[PDB]
DNA sequence: TGCATCCGTGAGTCGAGGGTAATAACCAGGGGGAGATAAACGAACGCTGAACGCTCC
DNA sequence: GAGCGTTCAGCGTTCGTTTATCTCCCCCTGGTATAATGGGAGCTGTCACGGATGCA
């Protein structure tokens, strides 16, 4: 029920660093709400939330519970 | 471009003209004018 | 106008300033309103050294955002 | 109007800023939450 | 070569707010755009019925 | 056929149009014939620092 809800320190250890964790968890939150915009196209490409959502969330709230699970993998290029 | 927006604002214009100095944007307060990102932090070219 | 301010002893009305040039009063209100002259943007406001005329005043040819969307919508 | 906003503010920050900003923990962000009043509240432990 | 002088630069942070003056004055001519009246066509009407058909004795 | 029934028709018949004429004030320019012949005027004081620039 807050910012801290999923705690920073798990966070931290999966993504070895402070600012590849923000544009980490920012890039996927870009991609969930691009597929909840398709209203109709269902592009193949767009991948949905993989955990559960509430009936009103914010879409980087979402990122960040998926990085907690470690689910999600990141690489860079 | 950074030394202008430092104390001289006249010298640091007349002698760059003169000596004809192309400014390379590679810093931070250079890159506030611009708008780019600057170049410290998230904004390098590893994290993003 | 000043010769009558000095005869009469008071500040003259625009139809007894308008019979002595022989014109219409209308006409001696147009002229009023062309003889002035513009002030400068960039002048101090004097409440405070720093602020300017010039950064109080806003323009309308901005596009405002919320109107340019509905004509979308 | 007033049941719409508090379903809209939730899980997105704010930023807080004091005027003189001498050092980095000048801008600080935080949760919101609505209050009656005119006012910010503030918590007394980010004071200094 | 040393000493004297002047010139340029910088000097926190966000808040509050709107207006400034004065002297020959005229015909004279004349150009140049801004507002006022009859001619070229085609489209509403106009009676012209005429020229076709639509029912009726 | 009687008597009138719909509907093209092209034709006038001036009324439709836009397009052509033509009369007028602001605006710009030029000219005055006694003699007249080198400004008012607003300042001034922060403070340190440095480097150019003058001069003993």
């Amino acid at each position: 029920e807050g910012i801290i809800n999923p705690p920073i320190d798990e966070l931290l250890e999966a993504t070895d660093s402070k600012y590849s964790l923000v544009i980490y968890a920012a890039k996927r939150a870009r991609q969930i709400n691009a597929y909840y915009s398709q209203l109709g196209e269902g592009l193949l490409e767009y991948v949905g939330p993989l955990v559960d959502t509430h009936v009103h969330e914010k879409p980087l709230s979402i990122a960040l519970r998926e990085i907690n699970a470690g689910l999600l993998t990141s690489e860079a290029i | 471009l950074s030394a202008a927006s430092f104390q001289e604002t006249t010298r640091v214009l007349t002698d760059a003209a003169i000596n004809a100095k192309s400014d390379s944007l590679i810093g931070l307060k250079e890159n506030v004018i611009i708008g780019k990102l600057i170049p410290a932090g998230t904004g390098l070219s590893r994290y993003r | 106008q000043r010769q009558m301010l000095q005869d009469l002893g008071r500040e003259p009305t625009p139809e007894e300033l308008a019979k002595e040039l022989d014109m219409t009063p209308e006409k001696v209100i147009e002229v009023q309103k062309y003889g002035r002259e513009p002030i400068s943007l960039h002048t101090p406001l004097g409440e405070d050294g720093d602020s300017e005329f010039g950064d109080l005043i806003e323009d309308s040819e901005a596009v405002v955002p919320a109107d340019a969307v509905s004509f979308t919508l | 109007v007033y049941d719409v906003l508090e379903e809209v503010i939730a899980e997105h920050p704010v930023l807080l800023n004091r005027a003189p900003t001498l050092h980095r923990l000048g801008i600080q962000a935080f949760e919101p939450q609505l209050v009656e009043g005119k006012a910010i509240q503030i918590h007394p432990l980010v004071c200094t």
